RNA sequence: CCCGGGUAGUCCUGGCUGUAAAGGAUGCGGGCUAGGUGUCGGGCGAGCUUCGAGCUCGCCCGGUGCCGUAGGGAAGCCGUUAA
RNA sequence: GAGUGGUGGCCACUAUUAUUGGGCCUAAAGCGGCCGUAGCCGGGCCCGUAAGUCCCUGGCGAAAUCCCACGGCUCAACCGUGGG
């Protein structure tokens, strides 16, 4: 039994020194002039948590199931990320 | 009994067989001796024959080969080749002919004909790596594996060897059209096969 | 001694199968055995099947399409609910709705897909993909 | 494969399958039954019984005539003993073992030294203790029944 | 004394037989020492 | 091998040559065969097939 | 797309790079057959679609 | 369009010497899904690098392994080079090869040759639980390949998980055209040979699946090239 | 190590010890997965016979060896006597 | 990157604990061999009960913690309102 403990939200990478990763990061950050890898990780877990909840959502049936797939897409296309007529998929 | 009378098959004996025996022939065989030795069915193959003649002549005359290492099949197998046009490969066969594009004789034919499996594995093995058809005289003891068509025969045999090879060119002539009927065939069977 | 007729009968038509054979014979034969090969011939896995008497359990004559990849009986039988198929459909095919998970359920043996259709669980008792 | 030697010996009885009696059988069920009691008082054991019906009065099996006291079960030779009062008292199978038991115990006391057939005396006895347990499972004899050599001596005289 | 195969091999090591005899003397020693 | 095994032995119909009665025996006799009058031997049992020794009239199933 | 060749005798798709073979039937010449590698290896036989002509 | 040019030179420079070579240049093949599936023998690189010419493309062709090798003589040690390479193109057809040099430039020319010779056929779509679409980016289904003491199992995975592979596995994936793939892996992966076979394997098994024509339209299931 | 002698032992009758490269370095029962060829016991059919419980060929079941296809394995090799 | 290094511990790495899912001829490992008690696994068909099993429906398994949507602290961390 112990309490909660606040958790990091972004997630470093499995490997500190990949080439083609390296690269390809410090080409996003010369271009979006982020101050440090961080934020490019938080904003990486971001996106790779609205992939897990899709694939989640994807293969699952219920009221609940749903109702969380209508409120993922309504999400999405508030934030702007989706057009309005988009689909799961 | 309608390409040959059963008589001529009974003397060149393409119906001996060997002592030795395999269940891929077992429909082939006809019965067996007292003495262990078993007997093909002449039936069988004269119906072979007829199928194999027409198969054959729908190819291209210098797109088949005849092989065989056996030393009384070589005469009957040149033979047949010069009669059809096809090309003829008696004795050892080089290895790398039919595979290896270097070598001085390459040559890529659309069909087989092996006197023996056994005594041509070599030819049969380069021709299932390229992908022709094979046609393979076959005897009571020989595997049909890999073999396309059979022919069941006496393939040890010297005058069962040169009857099956008359008859076989015979065949292919008649029906590609060279000659207008059987009996027009002229070359004596005797010439094919050799002397001793 | 013989335990399992349905694994004896699955095993022995893979076997089949991968060497090519077009007919196959199942002995002993039985009313599970004969359900199943029913489920087979429904999603056209296997081709005709008769029973034969002898005398004794009986035996199945099956022809082979060659259409399956690889059929096996399911032990220990595990129980399984409506909302609990997805993993054993992961554990037993290779991709989603590829093969065929056998359940006996209350309502007779039927495919998982059936099974599903009908809302109701059971205990897999064979696979075939 | 064999409960002890371990080999598969498939040597057995091809029956044919059957349905019903063959037409040309000249004996009725009841002339059946009368030949296996009459048997059975000159002493034959029932496979002994089932073999000269087969052999010498061209019966291929009782098992193929229906009985006509109970319509839910064919006729047997222990059946139609029991009909008449003749079955053995104790299993037939059961008691050849024990006999050949005693038998074989009356030879090794003699030769001590022959652990060859003392072994097969324990495997004789291990046979006859499977059987006990499964007629004592099934029924067929007294729940305080055991197998002892010395009162073995005496059943089997 | 268990088996252990692997020691029967010669390959940088003494024969096992003479190790086995030397490893009982060296018990039946200790034995004697503690007077048992 | 066979899927459905049948017996090779068959029943035979047998007259008896010292009195001229019918009977019906098996082919492969586990013991010696005889005669329900005279008590004459018919078939004596060997390794496989018996040997019949009274005139054979027919072979049944 | 286009077609993938199968066995005549088994019915199941012939690899890329399998050694199988594919020639016109000896009898009639109209129907082609095609033999597997595992097929023509264990000399299973194959029947025209058209003849019922049977056999290697 | 430049590999356009580049056929046609080859074709015009080239003379056969194959039957399968003299079909080609006559034109009775003109498609590389033509050359497959017939029993026929590739023995000479022109028909490759004239059906399918975007293989010479330097990003397409994919070096795996270079080891040095030694064997001994009575006057020293005798060194030779082995190359594995990978060719092929990102739209359903790599080959790999292997090749003996004393050089790793003789090795490396050789490789390539033979993974040309050896170039393949294979069937994507996708089978994953998490994604169900109709789109040709990982395996149709669960494939399995052995080499040596290496098995590879490849497993379908969702659009935009990379290929969860080692290195030159995932090269090889990439250069054949798959994208997303999960595997698992038995044995002695660091033998750089056996693991690239063994994928290679498990990518040619996927023809050795029998499928119903459902099928195909419930995974989009795709041979050789696409709609491309 | 080689050569002449030699005690215990090796042999028998009652016991104890329970150890081996005690190895097929492979636990046991069951179903299925091409063949070929040796040999032992039994049964079936045919032909010979000097009429022999004799000889030869074919088939079925059970033993005991070799080669080998599919396939398995790091390979040696195993492969209906499976590893 | 206001963090970055060193040491100990746990999990993955490790299918080197293997129900999913490991091995035992030659690398670790088949008791020298067999008989058999508990346990485990057990031929075919019919009828009956429903203990296991499956489906539906009531009473429970505190809150906080976990996931989703909205709203309030500038967004967030945090908190509230609903669903799970
Ligand atoms: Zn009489
Ligand atoms: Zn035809
Ligand atoms: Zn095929
Ligand atoms: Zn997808």
């Amino acid at each position: 039994g112990d309490p909660k403990r606040q958790r990091k939200k972004y997630e470093t990478p499995p490997h500190p020194w990949i080439k083609e990763r390296l690269d390809r990061e410090r080409v996003l950050m010369d271009k979006y002039e982020l101050k440090n890898k961080k934020e490019l990780w938080k904003h990486e877990t971001q996106l790779k948590n609205f992939r897990r909840r899709a694939r989640r959502l994807l293969a699952a049936r219920g009221k609940q199931a749903e109702i969380e797939r209508e409120q993922l897409l309504a999400r999405l296309k508030r934030l702007g990320l989706l057009p309005e007529d988009a689909v799961l998929d | 009994e309608y390409l040959v009378p059963l008589d001529q098959y009974l003397a060149a004996g393409v119906h001996i067989g060997t002592q030795q025996k395999t269940k891929d022939m077992k429909k082939f065989i006809y019965r067996v001796r007292q003495d262990g030795l078993y007997v093909l069915d002449v039936r069988k193959t004269d119906e072979r024959l007829k199928v194999a003649g027409k198969f054959l002549a729908k190819f291209e005359p210098q797109s088949i080969l005849a092989v065989s290492v056996r030393l009384y099949g070589q005469k009957p197998v040149k033979k047949f080749g010069e009669v059809t046009g096809a090309r003829a490969i008696p004795g050892r066969f080089l290895p790398g002919t039919m595979t290896n594009p270097a070598v001085k004789n390459f040559f890529e034919p659309d069909v087989l004909i092996v006197t023996d499996p056994r005594a041509d594995h070599q030819a049969m093995r380069e021709a299932v790596e390229i992908g022709i058809p094979i046609v393979a005289l076959v005897d009571t003891e020989n595997l049909l594996s890999y073999v396309d068509l059979a022919i069941p025969t006496n393939n040890k045999g010297r005058k069962a060897l040169a009857l099956i090879y008359w008859i076989l060119a015979r065949e292919i002539l008649y029906n590609r059209g060279e000659i207008q009927s059987r009996e027009d065939f002229k070359i004596p069977v005797e010439e094919f096969e050799m002397k001793i | 001694t013989l335990l399992d007729p349905l694994a004896n009968a699955l095993s022995h038509i893979t076997n089949s199968e991968r060497v090519g054979k077009r007919e196959v014979y199942i002995k002993p034969a039985s009313k599970l055995i004969g359900e199943v090969l029913r489920v087979m011939q429904k999603y056209g896995y296997i081709g005709e099947f008769e029973f034969i008497d002898d005398g004794r359990a009986g035996v199945y004559r099956v022809q082979l399409l060659g259409r399956i990849n690889k059929a096996g009986a399911i032990k220990p039988r595990f129980p399984v609910k409506v909302s609990e198929f997805e993993k054993w459909e992961k554990r037993f095919l290779p991709a989603f709705e590829f093969g065929i998970l056998i359940v006996s359920t209350s309502q007779g043996v039927m495919s998982h897909k059936e099974a599903i259709e009908k809302g109701i669980g059971g205990r897999l008792i064979a696979y075939v993909y | 494969a064999r409960m002890h030697a371990r080999k598969r010996g498939k040597s057995g009885s091809k029956r044919p399958p059957r349905t019903a009696p063959p037409i040309w059988v000249e004996y009725t069920v009841e002339e059946i039954e009368n030949l296996v009691v009459k048997l059975r008082k000159e002493g034959y054991s029932t496979a002994m019984i089932g073999t000269i019906l087969r052999d010498q009065y061209g019966i291929p099996s009782v098992k193929l005539f229906k009985d006509p006291d109970n319509p839910n079960r064919n006729l047997t030779i222990t059946r139609i003993l029991e009909k008449h009062g003749l079955a053995p008292e104790i299993p037939e199978d059961l008691m050849f073992l024990i006999r050949r038991a005693v038998n074989l115990r009356k030879h090794l006391e003699q030769h001590p030294k022959d652990l060859h057939s003392m072994r097969g005396l324990q495997l004789i006895e291990s046979k006859i203790r499977r059987l006990v347990k499964y007629y004592k499972r099934k029924g067929k004899l007294p729940k305080n029944w055991r197998y002892d050599p010395e009162t073995a001596k005496l059943l089997v005289r | 004394m268990k088996r252990r195969p692997r020691k029967w091999k010669k390959k940088g090591r003494m024969r096992w037989k003479w190790i086995k005899k030397r490893i009982r003397r060296l018990k039946r020693q200790r034995k004697k020492e503690r007077g048992l | 091998k066979p899927i459905i095994p049948m017996p090779r032995s068959r029943f035979l119909r047998v007259k008896c040559i010292d009195c001229g009665n019918e009977q019906i025996v098996f082919s492969h006799p586990a013991t010696k065969v005889r005669c329900l009058i005279c008590g004459a031997t018919l078939v004596e049992p060997t390794g496989g097939k018996g040997i019949v020794k009274a005139k054979i009239l027919e072979v049944l199933e | 797309k286009f077609e993938i060749p199968v066995c005549t005798s088994c019915g199941r798709e012939i690899t890329p790079r399998e050694h199988a073979t594919h020639f016109i039937c000896p009898n009639c010449g109209e129907a082609v057959i095609w033999r597997c590698e595992s097929c023509r290896v264990l000399a299973k036989p194959y029947k025209c679609p058209n003849c019922g002509w049977e056999g290697p | 369009q430049e590999w356009k040019e580049y056929a046609k030179r080859v074709l015009d420079e080239w003379e056969p010497k194959t039957k399968l070579g003299m079909m080609v240049k006559e034109g009775q093949i003109t498609d590389i899904h033509e050359i497959f599936r017939r029993g026929y023998q590739i023995k000479e690189p022109e028909i490759i690098d004239v059906l399918l010419p975007e293989v010479n493309a330097r990003e397409n062709q994919e070096v795996l392994d270079i080891a040095l090798t030694v064997r001994m003589t009575d006057s020293g040690r005798r060194v030779r080079f082995r190359v594995l390479a990978a060719v092929g193109n990102r739209d359903g057809y790599v080959g790999l090869g292997i090749g003996h040099g004393k050089e790793v430039g003789i090795a490396i020319r050789k490789a390539i040759n033979y993974a040309k010779l050896n170039i393949i056929e294979i069937k994507r779509g996708c089978g994953s639980w998490e994604c169900r679409c109709r789109r040709p980016h990982s395996v149709p289904f669960a494939v399995e390949g052995k080499e040596g003491s290496v098995r590879v199992r490849l497993i379908p995975g969702p659009r935009g998980l990379g290929l969860v592979i080692g290195d030159v596995g995932k090269k090889i994936l990439r250069l054949a055209g798959v994208q997303d793939v999960w595997s698992q892996t038995f044995g002695e992966t660091r033998t750089t040979v056996n693991f690239a076979k063994a994928v290679f394997n498990a990518l040619y098994n996927t023809n050795r699946v029998a499928i119903s024509p459902e099928m195909i339209e419930r995974y989009g299931i795709v041979v050789g090239r696409a709609m491309p």
